[PDB]
């Protein structure tokens, strides 16, 4: 290696944060978003109503939590689906949120809790 | 056999032969057998790393019916390059036209003798390079004698390095404390998932460190006050009871606290002219004692070998995807019977899979 | 897939353009270059004396033809080597050259021909 080491990257997070959700013939707690251009999505990310991620100063606009890893350059998810899917209604999720820079986690959690989403405190 | 006299061509004197001086070679590590041979058919290789951890559990109220959960594991991947070595040599008729053999009177040199000598020199050079590379790998960073950096294990695997200070200069300093620190580090930082005995380790040190350790008052008095063969042998016997390196028939050895200390004098010269001591530590004055510690093979068994060597294929035709060999030697004939030219090739990289188990030892204190 | 198709890319050009060269120990006909500026290198490219690719307006500075593929992010060749290599004299090569935009092929061919590098016609 030029620097003495090479790193091929870590495995993307797997969709296992869901501990409980409302089962229904059609997904009652799941919603579909049109993927925004040139945006990379990963499990545990917070999205606004329009499908864009939540940045600092707008935590009150948090709408849903992403569930599928989406590759922008392919315009296709890792499961071959055309759309992004996120949780937007009552459910229990592992406390493994991924947030942008300078985003206050507490505000996001309070905003989401109003929709019935609770976070189980994960161990180590 | 008779030759011309010193100051007259008409008188003869008797020649009694030759005496040869051969440079020293050491090759100590190469004989321990620590490094296994792992030939491969490619110019690179990969590895997978898996990690997980656990923590204590917090009490919750019975009626609330709340609970806890554990985070998932982390998987990662890495890669390695490899080092290539090559050298050339040739034989021409001018080397055998009228050139007397050193040990005789009127016998001429022949192609066979030059061939054998040059091949032996090539093999010696490659052995020296292999020993140097093994020692560099054991230090934790693989760098060519030219100074190029090829592998940095402490960065390839995200981990740091530990140094242990003995403070042998202080008359009141305790050594058992440092030995226990080393043992606990080796026992705790493995994270192999099984029971580990840290008593199984090699400790190779230099001359100054060995002398300071042996002559410390606390060790000397303690071993002097005991009536047992080990005490007698070390205090007033000969400490040279170890194995053989490439030069001397026994290596200085010392026993204390269940640890075995060995003195290694190996050193080589770069073609730039400088001297590369094998046991030294980078950027530390040679006046300070220095050593290196690493686990034994039995500390984990062959099922979990830690040291390996990889061998790649030769660039020439007919070896596109072969398994690879330690050394290749080829010969070709020059144009219109002008001479012979040789070539020797090598392609290897030694590495370690758990670099955090390599600990450096120092005689000073900080 | 979005837009109805996805292409994973063509195979990189193999090192087969060499028909003849001055084979001697130490590679009399080959020279090494230091990679720089995270530049991607591919077989058949023309490099200047400083290791950079020839560009329009400076065809007279052509020095050698690249022979190895180099990846900028890995900082390693496709064979795991540290340095770039090229042919700079006494070789016969196929006509499969690669040139930067607006570079005249006649100029670079004439410049390289002065160093003893010749090209053989290729019938598709």
């Amino acid at each position: 290696a030029y620097q003495g080491f090479t790193k091929l990257g870590n495995r993307e997070p797997l969709n296992d944060i869901i501990l409980w959700e409302q089962i229904t013939p059609t997904g009652h707690s799941r919603k579909e978003y049109t993927p925004q251009a040139s945006t990379e999505y990963r499990v545990g990310e917070v999205l606004k109503a329009d499908g864009t991620k939540v940045q600092a100063g707008e935590e009150a606009q948090a709408d849903s939590v992403c569930i599928v890893n989406f590759y922008a350059d392919l315009q296709l998810s890792y499961h071959g689906q055309l759309k992004v899917v996120g949780i937007h209604r009552d459910a229990e999720l592992k406390d493994l949120l991924t947030l942008e820079a300078s985003v206050d986690a507490a505000a996001v959690k309070t905003a989401l809790a109003a929709k019935g989403i609770d976070f189980v405190p994960t161990g180590l | 056999m008779l030759t011309n006299s010193e100051k007259s061509r008409f008188f003869l004197a008797d020649l009694t032969g030759e005496v040869q001086s051969i440079p020293n070679t050491y090759g100590y590590i190469s004989n321990l057998g620590l490094f296994r041979s792992a030939p491969i058919t490619q110019t690179t290789f990969l590895m997978d790393l898996t990690d997980w951890d656990v923590s204590l559990l917090d009490a919750v109220d019975r009626d609330s019916r709340k609970a806890e959960t554990s985070a998932p594991e982390r998987v990662r991947q890495i890669s390695f390059p490899m080092m290539y070595f090559k050298e050339v040599e040739s034989i021409t008729p001018d080397e055998i036209q009228g050139v007397r053999q050193p040990g005789t009177a009127n016998e001429l040199t022949t192609e066979a003798v030059v061939r054998a000598k040059k091949l032996m020199k090539i093999r010696t050079k490659f052995d020296i390079t292999r020993e140097f590379l093994f020692m560099q790998a054991l230090k934790g960073k693989v760098v060519d004698a030219r100074g190029t950096l090829y592998a940095d294990l402490y960065k390839q695997f995200d981990v740091e390095k530990k140094t242990v200070y003995f403070d042998l200069d202080n008359p009141n300093a305790d050594i058992d404390a440092s030995i226990e620190e080393l043992r606990m580090h080796m026992e705790d930082e493995a994270k192999t998932g099984t029971v580990i005995n840290g008593e199984e380790i090699h400790v190779v040190v230099d001359r100054v460190f060995f002398s300071k350790l042996v002559k410390h008052p606390k060790i000397r008095d303690a071993y002097l006050a005991q009536q047992t063969p080990l005490a007698w042998q070390q205090i007033t016997g000969s400490l040279r009871t170890g194995g053989t390196d490439g030069v001397q028939a026994h290596m200085n050895t010392f026993y204390y606290g269940g640890v075995k200390f060995v003195q290694y004098n190996g050193k080589f010269k770069d073609k730039r002219g400088k001297v590369h001591t094998l046991v030294s530590i980078d950027s530390v004055a040679a006046t300070v004692g220095v050593g290196h510690a690493f686990p034994n093979v039995s500390m984990l068994g062959e099922a979990n070998n830690i040291f390996e060597v990889a061998y790649g294929p030769c660039p020439k035709m007919g070896y596109a995807n072969t398994l690879g060999q330690e050394l290749y030697v080829f010969e070709y004939e020059k144009d219109r019977d002008e001479g012979i030219d040789f070539e020797a090739h090598s392609y290897m990289l030694p590495y370690c899979t758990r670099p955090q188990l390599l600990v450096d030892v120092r005689a000073d204190a900080k």
